[PDB]
């Protein structure tokens, strides 16, 4: 039982499922064949025996990365099915991904959900990867969780997403597909974990000390914080937080479920022995704005609630310490309907260590998740992009040509304005 | 699996298409007898985009050499790697255009071109997934310039929703070859405006100040111009070809690029270009490429950037590369030069990493920028085209192979129509 | 005692007939010369001292066919006189078949047949091989059914045939064949097997991920289909069907005797590593429309009844937890006269795999026989074809020219009609 | 066993059946003295259908040599593999057709049918299991056409239900040899509409385009012409010949392509035809083998396939292939080529495949074709009759032996008819 399918939709995705992959097979000693020489039932399906295939799915309307997948050190691990691949990519556009080159790749990996889904007696729900930037992980991404919210229904649906950053991006066409796929995602989705490149980035830089990071790191802490959040259901711990108790305690209101994941501490093997890492100073450091993979001030945001998820030698007295701390700070502030605002989970289990990996060792390690008004910042910055490149209709009929309206572009215009309203409004003093 | 079927129209279209077809053997390991002898696996994991696999475990290009004379036909296929194209995709007639548009697009391109039809229908029809089109061709002949034209015509109405890329070397008023160099281009550029998915203007002069000033080449022949120009043809398309952390296929970049669909026309650029002399003392890092594609000098068409506004701009970067620092490069580019860079589309750059370098180098890059600064490069033809027109020189050759001064009259308009647009987009 | 006669008749009944010989020798022990180095008396009858003979009978009007069997491998299994050749093939005639060339080859093949039933003591019916579309599998049939209708009379008579396929077709004379032969098939057959060439083409090329099948993969799956149908008689297990039961619980009015068959788990050899084989995805995959034997949709038919042919490492409370799931499933759907449309029958004895063939070895597997509607538009489509042919009396010269009327076909053509109302008026609600 | 007799007319039936004898000893292993040395047992199961057993172990064809000139049978036996033939099989007259149809069916053949009759009398009563025979003669001259057409008379009313199979070398407008050819093909047609099961048009025009365009054949002389319609000729009968995963004997093909007894007019074809230095480059697998098949350049006949529409279409194909790939090919050109086929006859194609491939090919094609097409083909010989029958040209040539104008009325009212009702199922 207690088991939860996970989706990778797009290159971002994907690469993110590759690196989640790796470290669950590193946490659960299952070698990269499926051969472990339990707990592991959550994201691996016995078959046969000694043979465990992952509860994932790999889509794509390319063939690179699934190929590169199917000839990599992980061939063995997944069957052939389960990477599901097109033809043509949908080029960085949300028509292609959501209309003509997505129709005729939906039925069968909706297929290969429905034989993944009825195999487990547990779901607990969906862990859809993907981007907000790219034509497949926006499109395909907003058809599959919609497909999923008229098939399944009370499920849960958790998504991670590479949102895009203020300054660091890779696509001109990019803030169209990014408002696109959420006026979709603010009602098929229960709740969307965000994340930027550029903070990524910044952490590396300053905290990781790397001068030269690739995706390949960012995947791994991507992978970090989808094991923490998984943890307290692939083992045991003193405190257990479920997926449903995750999204009650965490999404006060249906359309404000856009968390930010923050993960302590991440740092060198070096720095690591002349740093007593306390859970009191963990716990500081995941509210430092500095430390938050998402590009956006939380000082001049409005704390709702947050989720604070310890693995390792913790015990709750100095958890309860950290969070008396936290509340006696000013410069973090929270909303006054929220007297409590804290979900605690504390896991027995210490986080693991990929091989050839940046980050070091540790005996604790925190991931928390707080639901504050820091994004509406994002969400203003993105519409204001948004708006000045739709004034003069720029690359438009490259959506247009390919079963879509601007009329439909304009409603999701107006849907992002209400959702910025309705976090202004959540955010002020009663 | 999203191959591309390549043409090349005229003498110019057949060597650059010829010295393109060896340097991506080369970087896809074929022997000039069509074998292959590669090392890695990921030189045969994408080998359909471009090769037929041939009986014999050999392969063949799905590329279609096009002309009027023979005589390139016989120098191509002489030439090393000649052999590996199919001898029937060689198509070729006897009498040749002579220089004349109109005698390569309304009756002796057009008599021949029915065979060509047949010939891409087959390679279209043999394929998996075709996704579109290169035509490598001229602008100042009759042959490269109207028959190719005139088969990009016909492409684009049998395949409508296919992507078109003409790597096509436009007329310069210095370096001018011929005499009717404006007619022949404006009578392309017209209908290169509406039935080329996006067009690469490369030039005489770009190519061979690259070759004096960065290069350092005494006396460069066409080979090397031939051979910047394949190299960029091969970094347009590495993304298809070989795996990377971020794909981009060629229409990503056409929807990334082309933001209003009558603006497809580009400067192409690679890096890094240095000579053999300051070989040993340039050092190699990722903001040294970005900074030699970005500046004037490095452009493939003699137009400066400074005195425009870039659209878009694409970067296809290649080799084992980091990604922090490649965005970062990008974003003080786009803050530094911000007057440089139109201020209404957000992002102006986009970035594609491949993995796999070309052959002899680990890190290589390939600038594509949509710019304002296209403009003038069609103001010289169109001011040439109508110094010519006023006096009705060398008309009558056109007139007399079955035009009318009215085609002429219009293409211009639509030139000039195209030159406003980018002005006003320019502002 | 509960012996079979297998006839094959046409190039296809042949073929499929060397697969099924193959792969029953290969079940029984016996060896291709006749020796084994009990069970087989269903279809081996023991002659002399440690020589098995097979109760087969292999006829045909071109000689070619059989003689690779008589000058291939198993040229000693068999014994010239069950090895039937004539002189002149039907060429895709039924006139040919049924009148001018099968009359002078009715006989030798009646008397063998009596000669190989009077051996045997509890000979339960016959297996009849062969195609529509042919002209000997279809006159020739209908000649021998007429035949062995008259002679034996309430002895079963199971037919397996290749349907024509809705668009892969090798003749165009087929619709006339195939509207020929059904026109006895219905009132001399007992029960009659569909299977389509395009479907199993299909299910090759997803299934068992073959770029380029022949024909002798096809004979491979057909072949499995047989062995699963008869391994009641040839073997034991916690619910046995026999043939007579088996047409009792299958053919709900006599004109209705025409089941779709289908087989699972087909997989190939990686395919299966990665699969949990259960009995319930099985029993799933068994009704979901792609791997269906026969090109049609029973998503807009309804089901009669089904019966479900388990063997291998199956226990009956798992299979009656399957049928349970099927009968909660929308799609699915069953006709209102039959309340419950499940006959099941386990067996011990595993599926076995001919060396070289591409079906992997599994622990259980699944025939299911589906009296469904789905039928009814294929024969529709065939009806078409053959009034589009019959409108201008296309190629009707080669059949009357050597002693068929008109009336024949008329006489076909309103049969079917009355048989597709039939259908109609059989699925219609109470 | 289904044996087949051989009968060749005139000079050019003559030298096909040579070169078909040629081919076929190729296939079953039959040296040039007729003793077998061939490796697969599968040569000699079905050696029967094309020849006899003498002593010794010696094989002679079923072959029936039949002309006037004696020089043919001269030059047939004094060739290779020419002395295999029977000596008696051999008949001949002294004088010679002179191209005229009436001196070969009327005043020197009839002299000669009864001595052709009498062998073919003995050799089909020598056979075990008849199914037909086979002719091959061209249309041009007197004794081909003239008493070729006699002898398929005499043999339709002595053996009616046996299989008349005839390869007839039709006339064509470009490749003209004698003056009086629409007269001789006009009356041979007139006879072979109501005395053959079917009829291959071969024609020399679309045998010396093969050797142009496809074969790239710098000087073919006849004997590629009949090396060509040998390989078609042993296509047809490889099924009757050797296994297969689907058989399909002459009376299949004839009963799956004559919906209505007079069309039974094939167009054949063969493939792969690949040039010498172009046959490195080719794929060879069975959608080439369909898109060379289908190709109307390919086609045997001096008639365009797309002029038309084909009744039913026969692909007896060869060696070790997969029937999926076969069939779903044949599926794929009914679809996309909707308009080409008659809408009336769903599944205008009739597919066999046999294991053993012609030597030094792997798998092999042969098309025949019932189109709509050959109304083109008869009407050219229709209209030049027409011109030389207003003015009486020649006609006193023929008058002179016999005939008279009213035969040559009928055979052109026959022509017409046939040509209309082509037209009529074209719709
Ligand atoms: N970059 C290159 N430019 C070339 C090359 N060959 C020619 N050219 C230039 O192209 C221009 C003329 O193009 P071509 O000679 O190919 C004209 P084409 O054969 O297409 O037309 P006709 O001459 O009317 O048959 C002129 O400026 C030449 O100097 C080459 O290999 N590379
Ligand atoms: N395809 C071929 N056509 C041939 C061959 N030999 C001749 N012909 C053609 O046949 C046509 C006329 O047929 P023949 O010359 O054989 C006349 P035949 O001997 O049948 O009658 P007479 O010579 O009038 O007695 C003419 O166009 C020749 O070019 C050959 O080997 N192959
Ligand atoms: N954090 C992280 N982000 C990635 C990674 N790969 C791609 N991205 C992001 O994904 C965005 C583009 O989407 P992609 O995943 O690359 O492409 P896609 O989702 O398949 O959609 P298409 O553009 O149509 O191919 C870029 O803006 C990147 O920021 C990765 O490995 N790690
Ligand atoms: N599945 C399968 N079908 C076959 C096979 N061989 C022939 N067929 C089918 O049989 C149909 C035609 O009948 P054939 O078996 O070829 O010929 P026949 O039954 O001997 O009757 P004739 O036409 O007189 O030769 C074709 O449409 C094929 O689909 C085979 O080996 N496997
Ligand atoms: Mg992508
Ligand atoms: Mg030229
Ligand atoms: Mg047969
Ligand atoms: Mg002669």
């Amino acid at each position: 039982m207690r088991e939860c399918i996970s989706i990778h939709v797009g290159q971002a995705g994907v690469q993110i499922g590759n690196a989640c992959w790796e470290l669950y097979c590193l946490e659960h000693g299952i070698q990269p064949d499926g051969q472990m020489p339990d707990s592991f039932n959550t994201f691996f399906s016995e078959t046969g025996a000694g043979k465990h295939v992952p509860r994932a799915v790999f889509v794509d309307l390319e063939p690179t990365v699934i190929d590169e997948v199917r000839t990599g050190t992980y061939r063995q691990l997944f069957h052939p099915e389960q990477l599901i691949t097109g033809k043509e990519d949908a080029a960085n556009n949300y028509a292609r991904g959501h209309y003509t080159i997505g129709k005729e790749i939906i039925d069968l990996v909706l297929d290969r959900i429905r034989k993944l889904a009825d195999q487990c007696t547990g779901l607990q729900g969906f862990l859809v990867f993907h981007s907000f930037g790219g034509g497949t992980g926006s499109g395909f991404t907003s058809l599959l969780m919609e497909r999923l919210s008229v098939d399944y229904g009370k499920k849960s649906k958790l998504e991670f997403s590479i949102y895009p950053a203020p300054q660091v991006s890779t696509a001109v066409v990019e803030p169209y597909n990014s408002i696109l796929t959420t006026h979709t995602t603010l009602e098929h989705s229960d709740c969307a974990f965000m994340v930027d490149n550029e903070a990524i980035y910044d952490i590396c830089r300053r905290n990781l000390d790397i001068e030269r990071p690739t995706y390949t790191n960012l995947n791994r802490l991507i992978s970090q914080i989808v094991s923490s959040i998984t943890a307290s259901l692939r083992f045991d711990g003193a405190l257990n937080v479920d997926l449903t108790e995750f999204q009650t305690n965490l999404v006060p209101y249906p359309r404000i479920h856009f968390p930010l994941a923050t993960y302590a501490p991440v740092i060198s093997a070096e720095k690591a022995y002349h740093e007593q890492l306390s859970v009191a100073e963990i716990t500081n450091a995941c509210f430092e704005p500095a430390n938050q993979m998402v590009k956006c001030d939380p000082r001049h945001g409005k704390y709702m609630a947050c989720c604070l998820l310890y693995r390792g030698d913790v015990v709750p007295k100095d958890v309860n310490a950290a969070i008396a701390t936290i509340k006696t700070k000013r410069s973090i502030q929270f909303v006054d309907w929220c007297p409590t605002g804290f979900k605690v989970g504390i896991n027995y289990q210490p986080p693991t260590v990929v091989p050839g990996g940046d980050l070091a060792k540790v005996q604790r390690a925190v991931c928390m998740l707080s639901n504050t008004t820091a994004i509406a910042e994002a969400w203003a910055r993105l519409d204001h992009k948004f708006d000045l490149m739709y004034a003069k209709r720029a690359f438009v009929h490259w959506y247009v040509g390919e079963g879509m309206e601007e009329g439909e572009f304009s409603e999701a215009r107006e849907d992002m304005a209400a959702l910025e309203k309705d976090y202004e409004e959540v955010g002020v003093d009663s | 699996m999203r191959e591309i079927v390549h043409i090349q129209a005229g003498q110019c279209g057949n060597q650059i298409g010829a010295k393109f077809w060896e340097v991506i053997s080369d970087e896809h390991g074929i022997d000039p007898t069509g074998s292959y002898h590669g090392d890695s696996d990921l030189q045969l994991e994408r080998i359909n985009v471009y090769y037929n696999e041939a009986a014999g475990n050999k392969y063949v290009p799905r590329a279609i050499l096009v002309d009027l004379e023979p005589g390139t036909m016989d120098s191509v296929r002489s030439g090393p790697f000649g052999q590996i194209f199919r001898p029937d995709n060689f198509v070729f007639g006897q009498s040749g255009a002579g220089n004349n548009w109109a005698k390569g697009h309304y009756t002796e391109g057009a008599e021949l071109v029915d065979s060509v039809l047949d010939v891409v229908r087959k390679e279209s029809e043999s394929c998996d997934c075709l996704q579109g089109f290169q035509l490598t061709h001229s602008l100042g002949g009759g042959t490269g310039s109207g028959m190719g034209t005139l088969l990009i015509s016909k492409i684009r109405e049998e395949y409508p929703d296919r992507i078109m890329n003409t790597f096509s070397v436009v007329p310069s008023p210095k370096v001018s070859d011929t005499v009717v160099e404006p007619y022949n281009a404006t009578l392309s550029v017209h209908q290169l405006v509406e039935n080329t998915d996006e067009t690469y203007c490369i030039d005489n002069e770009a190519l061979y100040d690259i070759c004096f000033r960065t290069l350092k080449l005494t006396t460069p022949t066409y080979g090397d111009l031939n051979h910047l120009v394949s190299a960029t043809m091969s970094g347009v398309t590495t993304c298809l070809r070989f795996p990377g952390q971020l794909n981009a296929d060629l229409r990503k970049l056409a929807v990334n690029m082309v933001p209003f669909p009558r603006l497809h026309f580009f400067m192409p650029g690679f890096a890094p270009l240095t000579s053999r002399g300051s070989q040993q003392y340039r050092a190699l890092t990722v903001p040294e490429l970005t900074q030699q594609m970005f500046d004037a000098k490095n452009m493939m068409a003699a137009c400066d950037p400074r005195h425009g506004r870039y659209l878009t701009v694409a970067a296809v970067f290649r080799g084992r590369m980091s990604m922090k620092e490649v965005d970062e490069q990008m974003l003080n580019v786009q803050n530094k030069n911000s007057s440089y860079f139109v201020e209404w589309i957000p992002n102006n750059v986009k970035t594609a990493v491949c993995d796999i370098p070309p052959r002899g180098l680990k890190m290589s890059a390939t600038f594509i920028g949509n710019s304002t600064a296209i403009q003038e490069l069609f103001k010289r033809i169109s001011e040439q085209f109508t110094a010519m027109f006023r006096r009705k020189a060398f008309l009558h050759w056109y007139t007399g192979e079955g035009m009318d001064e009215m085609e002429f009259t219009e293409a211009e308009s639509n030139m000039n129509d195209l030159v406003s647009e980018y002005q006003q987009y320019q502002d």
